[PDB]
C-alpha cells in the first residue's frame, strides 16, 4: 500500500484544500438507527444525518480557531433536516436562524447550506471585532480592557478617560466617556469601526 | 427606605461566628482590610497589627473574634460579602434553576446589562414595594454575574432568605435560586421590569427540576460548547478528533486509522476472557456514554431525570415512563452497562446522556422538552 | 504552512484569468484569503443567479415588446411603443459585510423625461419585498406595460 | 397614482438620491481597464491572428 | 452629526474633484472618431468578404 | 406624538424640524455610502493604472489613449487585411474568425 | 441591498428643499457628479465603444 497511499494523501490535502474554505459539508451516521435490512446481511441507515463544519480562520495569530459544528437530522414522516445538536454558544441564536431560513423547512443542500453561511457571517463578524480590539490592545494605543465572550461590550481606557463601547454589528452605535467637549468627543467616535482606530490617534496625538 | 451599606440589621452574632468560621485566613485578611478601607471603626496603623497577627501563625478563632469584636451584626454590606464568599467557597451546598429570557415574537434577548446602572434602577423599582439590599459580584473563575437579592420586614427589622439571580456574560438563560414564595416571584418580575429598559422582556422557566452547582449550570445552560451536545456528542464540543487543516497529514485519523470493533447485530446478548477485546468493550462503553477516553461520573452531575416514550405500533399510541434518581444519573448508568447488564447495542442516544437535565417525552424518534 | 504550529506566513497569486482581475484587485489587498475565496464563490453564484433572471426576462419578454442588454450585463433597458424601463443590478465587490452585496434599482421614462425616483424606488422595493424577485421583476414589467391594469 | 399618471392624469429636475452616475463609474472604469479592457481586448486577438497563421 | 456628515461629504466631493481634472482630454479625436468609423466599416467589409 | 397654544405650536415645529433631521441624516447616510462606493471605485483603477504604467504617467495614459486605439486599429485593419489577402480559405478564415469572435466576445 | 425607503415620519411630507438646504454640499457633488458624467460621456462617444461592440457581433 504505496500508491494508495499515495492516493490517500492527495485525497487528504484535498480535503484540507476544501476545508480552507470554511464551510463544509460532512458525511455522519447516528450509530443507534444503523438497522439491518436482514434480506442480505447489508446494513442500511433509517434516519440519514449530515453534519456542517463551520471553520472561521483568524488573521492575528494565521491560525485557524477551534471549529463549530452543526448537524442536522432528516425527520421521520417529513422529508425535512431538523436541528439535532448544534455546538454554536448560544448568543448567537441557531434555532430561530434555523426556523427563518426557507420557511422553516429545508430540503435541499443548498438550502441549508444558506442557513450554514448566515451563522458563518455571524461567526466571522464576531471574530473579527474581537480581533480588532485585540490588535489596539497590542499596538498598545489603549491600556488594560475587558472584553465579553462576543465583543460586543467593550470597556477600556485611555491616558485619562474610562470609555465605554457597545458596539452593534461591525458599527459602533452606543458609546460612553466617563471619568462640553465630552459631547463632541462622543459623538466623535462613534460611527464604523476601523474608524474607531483611526479617530483614536486623532485625539492622542 | 432603599437601605445603605452603612445601616446594620439585628441578627444573631453566633450564626455569624458558625458563618466566619467556615472561610481561611487571607480572606479573612482581605475583608477586615475592605471593611476598614470603606468603614472602618475602632488607618496603616492598624494594618500591622493583623499583619503581625497573621505572621504568628493563629488560629481562626482568634481572627475571628477580632473581626466580631471590633465592629460590634456588622452592616448588610458586610453579611453580603460573607455570604458570597462563602457562596464561592462551597458552591455544592446550594440549588440553582434555569430560565430563559423572551421578548416580543419568542426570538430570545441576550441581556448584555451592564453592573454600574442595573444596580441602582433594580433597587429603586425594589424600593417602591419593600425595605431591600442588593449586591452584584463577579465570579473570579467562571464569566458570570452573581446578584444576591435581600429582603426585609418589620417584626427592628427582621431579615428574610436572600434571593440569589446569576446572570451569565452574554446568554439568554437566567439562573436564579430555587423559591416559590412571593418575595421570589416579586424579585424575579422586578428584574424582568428593570434588565429591559427599551422594550418588555418576560421570564418563561425552561425547566422545573433544580440542578445542584454553578458550574454545572454554567456547563449546561449557559455560554458554552457543552450547551447541546452534553452526551454522545461531546466529542464535538471539544474536537479532538479533528485539526486544522494546516496540520500534518501524516498523523491524521484517515491515515493512521483507529483500532475498531466488530458490532453485533442479531440478538446475541440474551445467551451469557481476551483482556484486549475486553479493554475494547470498555473503550466502547466509554464512547458511547461520553466523549473519547472517578472513572464513572460524567462531565455534569444530574440529580433527577423523568423520560416518556411514545412510540406507535399498528396505530396504537403505547407510553412508558421511565423516571430515575440519584447523585449523578448518567454515571451510575454507565457503570450498570459496565457490568454487561444493559446491551449497549440498543441504548438509545436520549438515554445515553445527551440533552441532559432535561425531562421530556418522545413522539416519533425525536426528543422534545417539557413546560 | 508552518506544518507544525500550525500558521500561514505567506500565501500569494500565481496568475488570474483576466476577466474578474480588475474587480479582484481591490479585494486581494485586505491579506485574508478566506474572504478572498468565499467572495470568488459568492460572486460566481450572483453573477449565475442574475444571468439567470435576465435570460429569464428575455425570454418572457421577447415576443411583445423590444429589448436590449447594456454596459457589461449590469442593467437592463427594455422599451415601448415611447415609453422606456431601465432596471439596475449592480455586484459591488466589498473594500475599504465582506460577502459582494447586490444592488437592484429600477428607472422609468415616459419619452418626455425620467420619472421622479422616491416614489418608483418605494414601489419597486415594496413590489421586491411582497412578491419576491423572480415574479417581482414580472409584475413590475407588466406594471409597466399599464395596457389594461 | 402611477397608473393614473402613466395613462390619464412625473418629472425629475433636482436629485437628492439617485443611481445614474455608479454604472457611468463601472462603464469608465471597464472602458479604461489596462488588464481586460477594450484596447487590451484588441491586443489579444492581432497576437492571436499572428499565432493563426 | 449632520456637520461632520457634510465635512466628510465635502472631503469626499473634494477627492473627486481632484480626480475630474485628471481625464479631461480637450482634443480633436472626433476626426479620429470618423477614421475608427471608417476603418471599423473596412473590417466589417473584410468579414463580410471572409 | 403630537399637539399657551404658542409653545404648543413651537412645540409641533420643533419636531418636525427634528423629523428633517433623523430624515436628512438618513438620506446623508446612505448618499455618503454611495459616493464612498464610487471613489472606492475610482481608486482601485487609479491603482490599477499606476500598477500598470509604473511611471506616474496617468495623465498622458488618457491624452494619448485615442493615439493607442487609432494605431491598435490601424494594427487590426492591416491585419484583417492580411487575413482577406493571404489565407483565402474556408476553414483557417472561419477558424480565425470565430477565434476573434471568443476573444472579442467576453 | 435594496434602496431602503425613509422611516416613517407620521404624516410629515419629505420637503426636499429644507433637508437640501441642511446639507448644503450635495449641490456641489450634483453639479461636480453632471460634470464627471459630462467628460466621461465625451471620453465614451470620442472611443466608438458602443459603435465598436455593436459592429463586431
Amino acid at each position: 500500500s504505496t500508491s494508495d497511499r499515495s492516493e490517500l494523501e492527495d485525497y487528504i490535502v484535498l480535503e484540507n484544500v476544501y476545508r480552507m474554505f470554511g464551510i463544509t459539508f460532512f458525511p455522519l451516521v447516528d450509530p443507534i438507527d444503523l438497522k439491518i435490512k436482514d434480506a442480505s446481511g447489508e446494513i442500511f441507515v433509517d434516519r440519514e444525518m449530515l453534519g456542517i463544519r463551520l471553520e472561521v480562520f483568524s488573521e492575528r495569530t494565521s491560525q485557524f480557531e477551534k471549529p463549530h459544528y452543526v448537524l442536522l437530522k432528516k425527520r421521520i414522516k417529513s422529508n425535512s433536516w431538523f436541528l439535532f445538536k448544534h455546538t454554536i454558544p448560544s448568543f448567537i441564536d441557531v434555532q430561530g436562524i434555523f426556523d427563518d431560513t426557507n420557511g422553516g423547512l429545508v430540503i435541499s443542500h443548498d438550502d441549508a447550506y444558506l442557513f450554514a453561511k448566515r451563522v458563518f457571517l455571524q461567526l466571522v463578524e464576531v471574530q473579527k471585532r474581537r480581533q480588532i480590539f485585540k490588535d489596539l490592545e497590542a499596538k498598545k494605543i489603549i491600556h488594560d480592557l475587558d472584553l465579553d465572550l462576543e465583543s460586543s461590550m467593550v470597556s477600556f481606557f485611555v491616558k485619562d478617560i474610562k470609555v465605554e463601547l457597545f458596539v452593534k454589528q461591525n458599527e459602533i452605535v452606543s458609546c460612553s466617556i466617563l471619568d462640553n467637549n465630552k459631547s463632541k468627543w462622543e459623538i466623535a467616535l462613534l460611527g464604523s469601526l476601523d474608524d474607531l482606530e483611526l479617530k483614536l490617534n486623532h485625539s492622542f496625538a | 427606605l432603599r437601605l445603605e451599606d452603612n445601616y446594620v440589621p439585628t441578627s444573631d452574632t453566633l450564626v455569624v461566628f458558625k458563618q466566619l468560621m467556615k472561610l481561611p485566613v487571607t480572606v479573612l485578611y482581605d475583608l477586615t482590610l475592605s471593611w476598614f478601607a470603606k468603614f472602618g471603626g475602632s488607618i496603616y496603623l492598624l494594618t500591622e497589627t493583623l499583619d503581625l497577627l497573621i505572621e504568628k501563625g493563629v488560629r481562626r478563632n482568634v481572627i475571628v473574634n477580632r473581626i466580631l469584636y471590633v465592629y460590634w451584626g456588622l452592616n448588610v454590606f458586610q453579611l453580603a460579602e460573607i455570604d458570597c464568599h462563602l457562596m464561592i467557597s462551597k458552591p455544592e451546598k446550594f440549588k440553582w434553576l434555569p430560565s430563559k429570557a423572551l421578548r416580543g415574537d419568542g426570538k430570545p434577548y441576550v441581556v448584555k446589562l451592564q453592573p454600574a446602572k442595573f444596580i441602582e434602577n433594580l433597587q429603586t423599582d425594589l424600593a417602591k414595594i419593600y425595605h431591600c439590599h442588593v449586591y452584584m459580584f463577579k465570579h473570579p473563575s467562571l464569566p458570570v454575574l452573581i446578584t444576591r437579592i435581600q429582603l426585609f420586614d418589620s417584626n427592628p427589622l427582621i431579615s428574610r432568605r436572600p434571593y440569589y439571580v446569576a446572570f451569565p456574560l452574554n446568554s439568554p438563560i437566567i439562573f436564579h435560586s430555587v423559591d416559590k414564595d412571593i418575595y421570589a416571584r416579586l424579585v424575579l418580575q422586578s428584574i424582568s421590569r428593570t434588565i429591559s429598559e427599551r422594550e418588555t422582556i418576560i421570564f418563561k422557566p425552561v425547566q422545573k427540576i433544580p440542578v445542584k452547582s454553578i458550574h454545572n449550570i454554567m456547563t449546561l445552560l449557559g455560554p458554552s460548547r457543552f450547551a447541546e451536545s452534553m452526551g454522545p456528542w461531546e466529542c464535538y464540543a471539544s474536537a479532538n478528533f479533528e485539526r486544522s487543516p494546516l496540520h500534518d497529514y501524516k498523523k491524521h485519523q484517515g491515515l493512521t486509522g483507529k483500532k475498531v470493533m466488530v458490532r453485533e447485530f442479531d440478538d446475541s446478548f440474551l445467551n451469557d476472557e481476551e483482556p484486549e477485546i475486553r479493554r475494547l468493550r470498555l473503550e466502547k462503553n466509554m464512547i458511547k456514554f461520553k466523549g473519547s477516553a472517578s472513572r464513572y461520573s460524567s462531565l455534569v452531575p444530574i440529580e433527577k431525570v423523568g423520560f416518556t416514550l411514545k412510540n406507535e405500533i399498528n396505530s396504537r399510541i403505547i407510553t412508558i415512563k421511565l423516571k430515575f434518581n440519584g447523585n449523578d444519573i448518567f454515571g451510575g448508568l454507565h457503570e450498570l452497562c459496565d457490568k454487561n447488564l444493559i446491551n449497549i447495542d440498543k441504548v438509545p442516544g436520549w438515554l445515553a446522556g445527551e440533552n441532559g437535565s432535561f425531562s421530556g417525552t418522545i413522539m416519533n424518534g425525536d426528543f422534545q422538552r417539557e413546560q | 504552512y508552518k506544518f507544525e504550529d500550525s500558521t500561514l506566513l505567506k500565501w500569494e497569486i500565481l496568475r488570474i484569468s483576466t476577466n474578474v482581475r480588475l474587480k479582484a484587485k481591490q479585494l486581494l489587498a485586505t491579506r485574508n484569503f478566506q474572504k478572498c475565496l468565499l467572495s470568488l464563490y459568492e460572486f460566481d453564484k450572483i453573477k449565475s443567479k442574475k444571468t439567470g433572471i435576465f435570460q429569464n426576462l428575455i425570454n418572457l419578454l421577447k415576443r411583445k415588446t423590444r429589448c436590449y442588454l447594456m454596459n457589461n450585463s449590469d442593467s437592463l433597458i427594455v422599451e415601448r411603443v415611447t415609453i422606456k424601463l431601465q432596471i439596475n443590478f449592480i455586484i459591488t465587490m466589498p473594500g475599504e459585510c465582506f460577502l459582494p452585496m447586490s444592488k437592484i434599482s429600477i428607472a422609468l421614462w415616459k419619452g418626455g423625461e425620467r420619472f421622479n425616483q422616491i416614489d418608483l424606488d418605494e414601489i419597486c422595493y415594496g413590489l421586491i419585498k411582497e412578491y419576491g424577485v423572480k415574479t417581482g421583476l414580472k409584475e413590475i414589467c407588466n406594471v409597466c406595460l399599464f395596457p389594461d391594469m | 397614482d402611477l397608473t393614473s399618471t402613466l395613462l390619464g392624469k412625473d418629472s425629475e429636475d433636482d436629485s437628492i438620491r439617485d443611481d445614474s452616475n455608479i454604472l457611468d463609474i463601472a462603464h469608465f472604469v471597464d472602458l479604461m481597464d489596462p488588464y481586460n479592457g477594450l484596447l487590451k481586448k484588441i491586443n489579444k486577438i492581432n497576437e492571436n491572428l499572428s499565432n493563426e497563421l | 452629526r449632520l456637520q461632520i456628515l457634510d465635512d466628510a461629504i465635502q472631503e469626499k466631493t473634494s477627492e473627486l474633484a481632484e480626480f475630474e481634472n485628471m481625464v479631461r482630454s480637450p482634443s480633436a479625436g472626433d476626426n479620429a472618431i470618423p477614421g475608427l468609423l471608417q476603418i471599423i466599416q473596412s473590417y466589417i467589409n473584410l468579414l463580410e468578404e471572409n | 406624538p403630537q399637539m399657551d397654544l404658542k409653545v404648543l405650536s413651537e412645540y409641533s415645529n420643533l419636531r418636525k424640524d427634528l423629523i428633517l433631521k433623523c430624515q436628512a441624516l438618513q438620506i446623508g447616510e446612505s448618499k455618503l455610502s454611495d459616493i464612498l462606493s464610487q471613489t472606492n471605485s475610482i481608486n482601485s483603477l487609479t491603482t490599477s493604472i499606476k500598477e500598470a504604467s509604473e511611471d506616474d504617467d496617468i495623465s498622458e495614459y488618457f491624452a494619448t489613449y485615442n493615439g493607442k486605439l487609432v494605431v491598435a486599429l490601424e494594427e487590426m485593419k492591416l491585419l484583417l487585411e492580411e487575413a482577406v489577402k493571404t489565407f483565402g480559405n474556408s476553414p483557417e478564415k472561419r477558424e480565425k474568425i470565430k477565434k476573434i469572435l471568443s476573444e472579442l466576445k467576453k | 441591498m435594496l434602496n431602503d425607503p425613509i422611516k416613517s415620519t407620521a404624516d410629515v411630507r419629505l420637503d426636499k428643499e429644507e433637508v437640501l438646504s441642511l446639507l448644503p454640499s450635495l449641490k456641489e457633488y450634483t453639479k461636480k457628479s453632471k460634470e464627471l458624467k459630462e467628460t466621461m460621456g465625451q471620453m465614451i462617444s470620442d472611443s466608438h465603444e458602443e459603435e465598436i461592440k455593436e459592429v463586431f457581433v
